[PDB]
């Protein structure tokens, strides 16, 4: 129920502890992953990235799973902050899914 | 290798030991003697002094006050502190209030006759009043001027945490220092949670019971000595644990342990206290000592600190067998 | 590493100072050029100006190079905003680019 | 042109000079000279007076404080100004933590017998304490009612900026002023760094060592002067780099210098200390002076400021060879 502050870029964010926590393997959710962005002075993790991918990443833990790409934000620069974010190899492929992306013989098998 | 150290991120330099008041100043010792360890701890570079307000209901902090005011040291050359929490037998005079906070540090400072601690700290975590109503009257005794820092004692890293981000909520002073039970028979609470804290928010341990009140020391392998930690009066909790089937456990790997210790050197209490002090987060270490030789002793464990490495460590984590899972 | 506050007409925008010098050449980039919009009471660069606009300004300092008009901003609201910032002419062509835009005889050429 | 100017953005009026008491009040001087410095510096018009805790361990503020005391002058008319950083050989007595910004300074109020200094300054950066605590510590002395104002010295512009986003965030006290040293051999911070700052942060320039500790007034072009600042005890530093190599293509460059002062009318130290205040970051230059034929001299330097012409300024920073590239 610990309350934690998510800064980007100036855009506050904040949510209880055990939502980060659900997904103990991302960035978010290992608290040694998230040290190094900590502020002490306003106990807070600050980030310098896009600010509008955000909302879906947050939502991803809130939800547990949903991985819906913005209708603002471009398809390469919020696939690049899941890489960002390591939301897992198996959310990134279901957020592919859900945009729509599926010697003697082998040099004569080339040229054929 | 170094000798003093920052209290946590704080600019606050204490020594890597410390000598506490409890049981022994104006209790089991005599004044006489109390005088003659703080010379000697203050002689041999050791600033920092812990008291508190329970500690023979007051009466240390009047031997600890006496000693400072009979010497005539520049108090800005102590580190001195104190605990608050039982203050009394009444219903007001006990807990984290903000009553109780002002009143007894107030008392506690008429007491030691200083117009300030260094640090106070608050010596259990009190459920029956708010985190805020706390951090407010902690940093209420600051800016008057009767404290410099304050800190906890006995918390949990939730409970370290939240007076933080209550702080940081308020604009407030958070908390600079943690003094939690470390020796090699406790050891779960410094060596996972409170590290955490040591870098996040940069909460230093003052940790205290580095012989477990004489325990690791030895001198309980026969059974209980006279004029002993565990045969004195209010004490018989101690000699409970201490003759008790899992207390001669304890007993048993102090034989192994004392191996090492004359392998490397040095005596068994000196092993146990350069052992404590192994770590970053561990920002002291608070000795106790009922006579001149146990404390010069202990202040020989500042020696056995570089020949402590990772073989000893793994050879000791191995003997102890208690070694936390992270 | 020195953190930079920038209020876009009452919009919270933070930063790293290295992340607005990796361009020096335009606006944020400049310490000079920026002084005349700094608030010395909130320690923050205040600007009277479009507010969604700005989203993909400041990532243009983050990503380096990458300036995409938000889908919510008109293009010319857009492109005047480029131009008070200073991106520099190399990134406002190439704008207009991923955008989707390229005496005897001067009289007698001239009627046909 | 103007003689008193704010100090910095602050409504703190001071005079563009000032009576330092380094090495003189209380140690190289006596105290009967000092009272006659002051004094003679006092009736001038001169009302910044600059002190700190370490210099003659302390004496400096007394000489400074019975001075005051004994010509009762007006506690309003005066602007004090004390450094805290060295008081003491303790551990807890150096550096800019809680504990020593409020006793150093609670120190120096009781040698100086003064109520409140005008800015207490932070002698030099302190990496051993937290900027929040630093800043909280000068902003709580401020609301105590022991300082006006509080600035910096010998820090850097990035640790000077670093002291005004933490005030702001916290909502503290900034600091208002920056001691860097500023003569005609020491200029890269005055004239780089600095004013950057007094126009983003308002943060004001009080420049230290004018005449580089006499090195700028020509005296040691032949050897080292007896009762000089050169040959004084633990003064042997600064008789090295007089003698040096280094040291004396200094003193060569004096003599082309020379000609510009009796050209325009005036003495070697007039220049380099009218010099100093061409500039608009420098709010006031703290001259020093071990008697009163000197220090009548160097106040003269506000006659020079006007003949300082841009074909003046040129034609000394091609002679010194040393104009910073901005
Ligand atoms: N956070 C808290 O509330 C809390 C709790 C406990 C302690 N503390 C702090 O910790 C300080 C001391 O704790 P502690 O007494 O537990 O220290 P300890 O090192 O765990 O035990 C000290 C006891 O061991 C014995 N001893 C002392 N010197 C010795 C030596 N050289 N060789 C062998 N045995 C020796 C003495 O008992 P004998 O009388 O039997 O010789 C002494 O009382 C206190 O003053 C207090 O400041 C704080
Ligand atoms: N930020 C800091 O920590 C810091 C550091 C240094 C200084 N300061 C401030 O600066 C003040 C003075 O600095 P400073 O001593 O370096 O001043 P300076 O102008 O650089 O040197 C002054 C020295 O030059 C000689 N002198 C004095 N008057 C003279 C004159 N009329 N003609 C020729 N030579 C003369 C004197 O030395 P002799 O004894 O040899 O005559 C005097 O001690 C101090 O009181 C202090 O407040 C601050």
């Amino acid at each position: 129920s610990e309350r934690v502050v998510i800064n980007i870029s100036g855009l506050r964010f904040e949510t209880q502890l055990k939502t980060l926590a659900q997904f103990p393997e991302t960035l978010l959710g290992d608290p040694k992953k998230r040290m190094r962005y900590f502020d002490p002075l306003r106990n807070e993790y600050f980030f310098d990235r896009n600010r509008p991918s955000f909302d879906a990443i947050l939502y991803y833990y809130q939800s547990g799973g949903r991985l819906r790409r913005p209708v603002n934000v471009p398809l390469d620069i919020f696939s690049e902050e899941i890489r960002f974010y390591e939301l897992g190899e198996e959310a990134m492929e279901m957020f592919r899914e859900d945009e729509g992306y599926i010697e003697f013989q082998r040099q004569v098998w080339l040229l054929f | 290798l170094q000798f003093y150290r920052n209290l946590g991120k704080s600019g606050l330099r204490v020594s890597c030991l410390g000598l506490g008041t409890w049981v022994t100043f104006g209790g089991q010792i005599t004044d006489e003697m109390a005088e003659h360890l703080m010379t000697l701890a203050y002689d041999n570079g050791i600033n920092l002094f812990d008291t508190a307000e329970v500690y023979a209901a007051g009466k240390a902090e009047v031997v600890l006050g006496n000693i400072i005011k009979k010497k005539g040291w520049r108090r800005s050359s102590l580190v001195i502190t104190t605990k608050i929490f039982w203050g009394g037998k009444a219903e007001t005079e006990r807990g984290l209030s903000r009553k109780h906070i002002i009143e007894g540090l107030k008392a506690s400072l008429e007491r030691l006759q200083l117009e300030y601690v260094d640090v106070v700290f608050a010596n259990r975590p009190d459920p029956n009043t708010p985190m805020e109503e706390t951090v407010r009257a902690m940093t209420h005794v600051i800016n008057q001027g009767m404290a410099m820092y304050w800190g906890t004692s006995r918390w949990s890293s939730m409970e370290i945490m939240e007076a933080y981000s209550v702080a940081r909520q308020f604009n407030l002073i958070p908390p600079i220092c943690e003094q939690a039970e470390y020796h090699m028979f406790q050891r779960e609470k410094v060596e996972v949670q409170l590290p955490e804290l040591f870098h996040k928010i940069g909460v230093g341990a003052m940790t205290w019971s580095p012989l477990a009140c004489g325990i690791v020391s030895g001198k309980y392998d026969s059974g209980i000595p006279p004029y002993s930690r565990a045969s004195l009066k209010g004490y018989q909790w101690l000699k409970d644990k201490i003759l008790s089937e899992e207390g001669r456990r304890q007993q048993a790997k102090l034989k192994e342990l004392q191996a090492i210790a004359e392998r490397l050197g040095c005596t068994l209490p000196q092993l146990a206290i350069a052992w404590c002090l192994r770590n970053e987060g561990v920002s002291s270490v608070l000795l106790g000592a009922s006579n001149a030789e146990q404390l010069m002793e202990n202040i020989g464990a500042i020696q056995v600190l570089p020949k402590l490495s990772s073989s000893i460590v793994h050879e000791i984590d191995s003997i102890l067998g208690n070694k936390p899972y992270s």
